[PDB]
């Protein structure tokens, strides 16, 4: 649901699912340009120290 | 609770779905039996069960309605030539509608059966089918979306890693 999710799983392990598509691949790599999503990252499970609970 | 299958019409629906049976049978028996269609009417308004694989059943109670239908059963014989050519059609269903390639053919766990349910759609080769998705897919019923997904997956991956043996 958040997209934070999509950047705790890497490209290469959505690439191995076949629920994305050839044009879906496209509008991830347009939205992987602003280099915001899908940057390769690890996180806790959700939260960063900036996304703290308060 | 009977264990058999059931259909719920109107009556009126009754009537329309014997009148589009009636009309359907009557163009396939006359499309491959090569007779008139004024004589069919009549024949098809007693016929039980009006014209498909009847020979196996008493045709002599047929011969107490009017008529003769003496060379009719060599017209069955016709029917069967036919028949083959319906078989040359399904070979051409197999064929001539997209017929898959040797890439789509060989791809490990998928049939020819299944290939060309997948072909159907337009795809030819095993890259075709790996452009298309799962929702594309699962427009066939015969492909269910776990198998239509792993199909996808097997294409991708020979489509990614086919510089390796």
């Amino acid at each position: 649901h958040y997209i934070g999710d999509l950047v705790q799983r890497t490209e290469v392990e959505l690439l191995k699912t076949p629920n994305l598509g050839k044009k879906s691949l496209t509008e991830i790599k347009d939205v992987l340009a602003s280099r915001g999503l899908s940057l390769g990252m690890r996180l806790e499970n959700w939260p960063p120290a900036s996304i703290a609970d308060e | 609770l009977s264990g058999w299958e059931l259909n719920v019409m109107t009556v009126d629906d009754l009537q329309a779905k014997h009148q589009a049976e009636a009309h359907a049978a009557i163009d396939t028996f006359t499309k491959y039996l090569d007779i008139d269609e004024d004589f069919a009417t009549v024949l098809v308004e007693e016929g039980f069960s009006t014209l498909e694989e009847l020979a196996y059943v008493p045709m002599k109670e047929l011969l107490e309605i009017e008529g003769l239908d003496e060379p009719t059963v060599e017209a069955l014989r016709e029917r069967a030539k036919n028949a083959l050519a319906t078989i040359a059609q399904a070979q051409e269903e197999s064929l001539g509608d997209n017929k898959p390639a040797d890439d789509l053919l060989n791809l490990e766990g998928v049939d020819r059966d299944l290939a060309f349910k997948l072909a159907a759609r337009g795809v030819c080769t095993l890259e075709d089918l790996a452009e298309q998705g799962i929702d594309d897919l699962a427009d066939i019923e015969g492909l269910t979306d776990e198998k239509a997904g792993a199909l996808i997956m097997a294409a991708r991956n020979i489509c990614w890693f086919g510089d390796e043996a």
